[PDB]
């Protein structure tokens, strides 16, 4: 009835974000259904790219707003717990790319994208009604088709039609070294292309780590570590098959 | 059983008795004007009646004696020594701002045209008053201000600037036609006040080809029309002469009579997704629907052009008879002149500059920061980079050549009076949201159909398209030709509600005629035609084709083959997505009657049984082994073998089934067992 | 989901219907799916125009019949509930008219749309046979094709069929006060186009307002409210999604009217794209100016507008640093009805010839100097003269000191004369002539556009003092000048001066003429002439400069004789040959229409082309030069 979509959202607590610049909220006990409504398509009328919930007011609110647009504020209201998803922070490409979200609005020949607004100069950008939740915003190229060759867009310019924006993969800023427990980066990506479990719950496979308990390992969001200084990264994964999974992570040097 | 249903698909032959004038010779041109509809055509001027399309007057252009000599509108009947040429009319204006006159621009005589006036009481009469234009050029006789028209091709369109009749004319020149009497390729004519000939206001009005490029690089209009104090031109000429591919063009010049100051040439393309059409055939410049209007972006009221554009012969301008319309917003079309190409894709013009000229090696281009402003040193430029279009149609016509076009708009649709090369003419509801099927697909002539085409929308309810095939005037109502052709629910359906009629159970038919009231245009049952096979085994769940139409859900465009399912008995047999479409079904399972539940309605069939299987008789009994032997079952989709060998079968019936003994190397009998999809009950022994 | 059409029914309280000259009765406990039922297409077959249901009986019973019916008894029944169909009743254009279904039968010229029914008295009566779920109403007038034009009822007059119905939109027909609580009507949109839920109802909001418990408001279904004391009234959404929303409702949009006081805004956005807070909240620095604004504006929501009429709309900067941020994004309906320059604040900065507007502070102490008429931008071409002919600039080149910004707004069978003549004007394009001028200054001619084929002052050449157009026939007064300048009359004018190299000595042989009066208006009748230097229909003309009389006349008769090819303007005038066909043709652009007012002999017009040439019994038409004389004299204080 419910998915942790949390797994693809980003958690800070003990904080709180308010733009007085002229809003949804709806009463959940868990911060997993309020994602879930933000998740669900159509079911959310705004296009929440955040939430915050509080288990102590009981209720949820969502913002169609990350931090990273203007006029947001940033406060110590310990009891608020932030919901970001970091697919829009992303700035990276994960195979096909297909939910690619991030402002990069220039190609690998460096001419500029055409709006998807604009009929001018390419007529086959009636995408922007054609798939709803492409998140296809003014300018900034995706993948509305999940077309294996990278998210493409329309070039101004007005010999070219499409070319694919080069976006690096996160991979390449990762290192790991030899040991991977002293390690600590922003990877979510095992060997078989799956997403790690949640360390904070324990559903539906359930582990013996929690963060609290072993704090200052960075049990955070789902990020591959060694908590027991294996050789590579790993995690318990969301999977119901499999139990755990290492995470594969090049090598740095110098 | 999809050939036999295709009864389904409209009668794309059905004929129609529309008022039809047929005339003596080709036409080529027709104008409408005041209650009356002139046509020029070879050798005669004819004007008619609309609704009856009566030939009330008529006024015969004759064939005229060509000698080198004779002048051109002196008589010269008096020579008896040289040829009995004729002419066709290439271009018929009407004028009202100086009196209500027409004029025709014949082809042989030297293409000098004249004027036929409307006496006031009756205006049909035109033979009374004819004028020729004419002015013997005293003063610089080496140029011709009145030779207006060529043979090869030309194109005309009259213009009121500044209390001035001004005929922006193009016209296409052979090398050998220049010496003689020279032309223009694109030119602007003030006519004398006094109506008695045309003076060139400068040698700036005018555009020649270099006296080299005659031969080659010819170029050949095809549309000429106006819009937003500019006065646009279509044409196709090649790229680069040494290439010699063909591909269209269009020109931009604001309406000075002085000359073409600001002239600018940019190649335009419609491309389909990237193949590209390099050639257009004809165009229409209409304004839009509402439908279409975010659909390609424009605003309501801004003008549309509309262009039927065609792959052409490779190296070649002849069509290749794949075709596409195309649509190009004028506000993106003159935004492309002014910002979107930058200087480095501009370049000088070729034709008429020259290949190299201190003009062609440096010039600043005042290209945003003004517009028209008229300049001694005009500057001719040729962009490069092409306007590039998608199909409206995304190709549905990509097999069948396009060679007129029309369009109105009528509610919030925008339609177009498309017409093929071998005289059909479609209208279709055109939209890139979704294609769309014409509905109105009658074959006209077995002539192509002229480019040319007048088209009255009146009151917005009451309309006619005047199309031109062959030999032939025909007035089409746009308000829907009918729709009786009609025989598919979903196409009854799919018809636009401006032609009001929808289902009565049995043919699209007009509201007011069935009486069983079942008329209905929203919801409708499904129909079956067949079903294969209805013999089915009590085991057997077998492949049975079904054999209808309206099998899916009708919406809008798309439709929902999902909201689709089959009941048999109580049971459910099993429908399987990939091989069931609104045609047929291709479904898996004591006479029982099939149902069929789908989105809307639920249909019966009752040709279906649960026949259970007989076998009783075998031959032979006892015999040899050699196997090759025929055998002779009886009894009430099946195979049958003994020994692990298929025997080979003979022949085949519900009560009589030969086959041909398999070899076996072996001398007893066996009992035979039938594989119906099934092993069922096997038959007794024979001697091998 | 289910079916929820209820919504789109009225109700009304304590009465229950009784047809005396007829329909089923089901214990149903929903009224709400009731009337579904009654709306949804088949659940009835005969023609369910309302529904009552008894929630005592819990008995659902639709009624194929209004109580417009005629014969139906109301009776006042507390446990009886009365459900009507809006459409019918409402009888106010919704959106479409494609599906109009309300019960107005009156046509045009006030007549009674005859019964459709009725084949009396005009044939084309069967269209609810031809057309069926049009409801084609008994004689109420409704589209039967959805034409166009609309319902267009066969009138049961006798000479007319059918005369057409006209319906008014129920928008447009509702108004509100400045308070708005005060209103009661049947809007029942959002200004989304949403549509408020039945007031009764507790779903999908369940807001704090039951009807009876604070009754006297007026919260019967969907109706528009002032219940919080908004300056609009506004509802609590049938969507669940929205909460509530405004009501769309006149007083009893974008383009701006006026410095926007009157105008209301929905967009708070402005120049610095910082949005702007409500008149409701005194975020940010506590602005005292949030109170009085209520008071200032009683049409007002957290949108920017003008409560005190400012020159650009204000509102609170949510940036707490500035107190007001101008709307100025928004535009303002590029000029119309206003020729003079101060009702026009031209923001523009670029004239017709193509250069910039300078600083304006100069120009004014210049013009101060100079112009003597009576604090206007800095450099905008606004015109501060209120000029007839609108906003115009200065520029800096000396050669054109000034001109205007572009902005939208709103001779054949003549006599030979004998004597020498000093007006006319030989112009002589490569040594020959074209067009005949007027002498105005000592180093200033007078002509028409249509004569400069060329721009070029290279090749133009001026001949004064001439009595044959080639010189043949007298030299003494000829006089030869090169061309030193163009100026261009206003846009639309087909007017220009041009201006000489140098001066001319001024004697009998040569002789300027003076100019009208700014208004000076001819009488009808007045008898003036021509000078042409045309072909003047003539095997051969000699060169003798040829004049032709004429006769004023109204604009009227030349629109009579014209029989509606000319569609007259103020600025020019139409003077024509009485009972013979003669006028200036080919050659005599730039001519002069002289006509003796008073006591001496004065200009009034240039001769141009139009509308044919000479013909008989037709009249002539010019432009009048009184209009313009001002421009003249402007200019040529240059």
């Amino acid at each position: 009835k419910r998915r942790n979509t949390i797994h693809e959202f980003k958690k800070s607590a003990k904080t709180t974000l308010i733009k007085i610049d002229p809003i949804k909220t709806k009463k959940v006990n868990t911060a997993d259904q309020c994602a879930n409504r933000c998740t669900r398509n159509k079911g959310l009328p705004f296009t929440c790219k955040a939430f915050v919930f509080d288990k102590a007011r009981k209720q949820c609110l969502w913002f169609p707003f990350n931090s990273m647009s203007s006029g947001v504020k940033k406060e110590f209201g310990h009891e608020f717990d932030l919901y970001e998803n970091k697919d829009y922070i992303r700035n990276c490409i994960i195979g096909k790319g297909r939910s690619y979200k991030g402002t990069v609005s220039i190609t690998k020949s460096g001419i500029k994208c055409q709006p998807w607004s604009s009929m001018i100069p390419h007529e086959h950008s009636f995408l922007p009604s054609s798939y709803r939740g492409k998140d296809l915003q003014e300018n900034y190229c995706r993948n509305p088709r999940g077309e294996e060759g990278g998210p493409w867009c329309f070039t101004s310019n007005p010999e070219v039609r499409y070319e694919v924006c080069d976006i690096p993969q996160c991979s390449e800023v990762e290192c790991m070294t030899c040991n991977g427990e002293s390690y600590r980066g922003l990877m979510d990506h095992t060997e078989s292309g799956k997403i790690c479990q949640r360390w904070d719950h324990q559903t539906p496979h359930r582990h013996k780590f929690l963060p609290e308990r072993y704090p200052d390992k960075g049990f955070d969001d789902n990020y591959c570590r060694n908590p027991d200084g294996q050789p590579r990264p790993w995690c318990y994964t969301l999977d119901p098959h499999t139990r755990w999974e290492y995470c594969a992570i090049k090598t740095c040097a110098d | 059983c999809k050939e036999a249903l295709a009864k389904s698909e409209m009668n794309v032959n059905m004929k129609y008795q529309l008022p039809n004038f047929t005339a003596e010779t080709p036409i080529q041109n027709v104008i409408l004007h005041e209650h009356h509809i002139f046509l020029g055509a070879t050798n005669y001027i004819y004007v008619l009646n609309e609704e009856d399309l009566q030939k009330v007057a008529e006024y015969k252009t004759g064939p005229v004696l060509e000698h080198p000599d004779c002048f051109p509108c002196q008589d010269c009947s008096s020579k008896a020594n040289g040829v009995w040429k004729d002419n066709i009319n290439m271009a018929l204006v009407v004028d009202t701002y100086y009196d209500d006159q027409l004029i025709s621009c014949g082809s042989v005589n030297r293409g000098t045209c004249q004027r036929h006036v409307f006496p006031h009481n009756h205006t049909a009469d035109i033979q009374s008053e004819v004028h020729c234009i004419f002015s013997p050029q005293i003063e610089e006789p080496s140029q011709c201000p009145d030779c207006v028209v060529s043979a090869l091709g030309a194109k005309v369109l009259s213009s009121v600037k500044d209390r001035f009749i001004n005929f922006f004319v193009g016209n296409t020149i052979n090398s050998s036609y220049f010496p003689d009497h020279p032309l223009h390729s694109i030119s602007v004519r003030r006519l004398k006040e006094t109506k008695d000939g045309f003076m060139f206001l400068t040698d700036q009005s005018y555009i020649d080809v270099l006296p080299e490029f005659r031969d080659s690089y010819p170029i050949k209009y095809v549309h000429a029309f106006e819009s937003n104090n500019f006065i646009y031109f279509l044409t196709v000429q090649r790229e680069t002469l040494d290439a010699q591919t063909f591909h269209t063009r269009i020109i931009r010049f604001c309406s000075i009579n002085s000359g073409l100051h600001s002239y600018m040439e940019m190649p335009l393309e419609c491309i389909l997704t990237k193949e590209v059409f390099n050639i257009l055939q004809a165009a229409y410049v209409s304004k839009p629907g509402a439908q279409l209007a975010r659909q390609i972006g424009a605003s309501l009221n801004d003008d549309i052009l509309f262009g039927v554009f065609a792959q052409s012969k490779p190296d070649s301008a002849e069509p290749m008879d794949r075709s596409a319309m195309c649509a190009f917003p004028i506000k993106y079309v003159n935004d492309f002149f002014n910002k979107i190409v930058n200087k480095n894709n501009v370049r000088c013009l070729q034709h008429f500059y020259g290949p190299n000229h201190e003009h062609c090696f440096n010039r600043t281009l005042l290209r945003n920061s003004s517009g028209c402003e008229a300049r001694r040193d005009e500057y001719r430029t040729e962009f490069t980079t092409a306007l590039q279009r998608v199909d409206l149609f995304m190709g549905q016509f990509s097999e069948v050549l396009l060679t007129s076009i029309s369009t109105f708009i009528k509610g919030d649709l925008t339609i177009a009076n498309l017409g093929t090369s071998e005289g059909r003419f479609m209208q279709v509801v055109v939209s890139r949201s979704g294609p769309s099927t014409p509905h109105v697909n009658f074959l006209l002539d077995s002539h192509p159909v002229s480019p040319e085409v007048i088209v009255e929308h009146t009151l917005n309810q009451n309309g006619y398209t005047l199309v031109i095939t062959g030999k032939k005037i025909t007035k089409i109502p746009l308000n829907g030709l009918g729709c009786r052709h009609f025989q598919s629910c979903s196409q009854c359906l799919s018809a636009p509600p401006f032609v009001q009629c929808g289902w009565c159970h049995d043919k699209c038919v007009r509201s007011e005629e069935c009486l069983s009231g079942t008329w209905t245009q929203q919801i409708c049952l499904p129909a079956i035609y067949k079903v294969f096979p209805n013999s089915a085994p009590l085991e057997g769940g077998t492949r049975l084709t079904i054999c209808g139409w309206d099998f899916g859900f009708r919406r809008n465009n798309k439709f929902d083959l999902k909201k689709t399912r089959v009941l048999l008995g109580n049971e459910s047999c099993t429908l399987t997505l990939s091989e069931s479409t609104m045609n047929t079904l291709k479904c898996t399972v004591f006479n029982m009657s099939i149902i069929i539940s789908n989105g809307h309605g639920t249909t019966q069939y009752s040709t279906f049984s649960y026949v259970d299987p007989v076998i009783t008789s075998i031959s032979p009994k006892y015999g040899p082994m050699a196997g090759g032997t025929l055998l002779t079952l009886t009894g009430n989709s099946r195979h049958i073998s003994i020994g692990g060998k298929t025997c080979t079968l003979k022949s085949v019936s519900n009560s009589i089934l030969e086959c041909y003994t398999p070899a076996q190397t072996i001398s007893t009998e066996f009992a035979v067992k039938l594989k119906i999809d099934l092993a069922n009950r096997e038959t007794s022994i024979f001697s091998y």
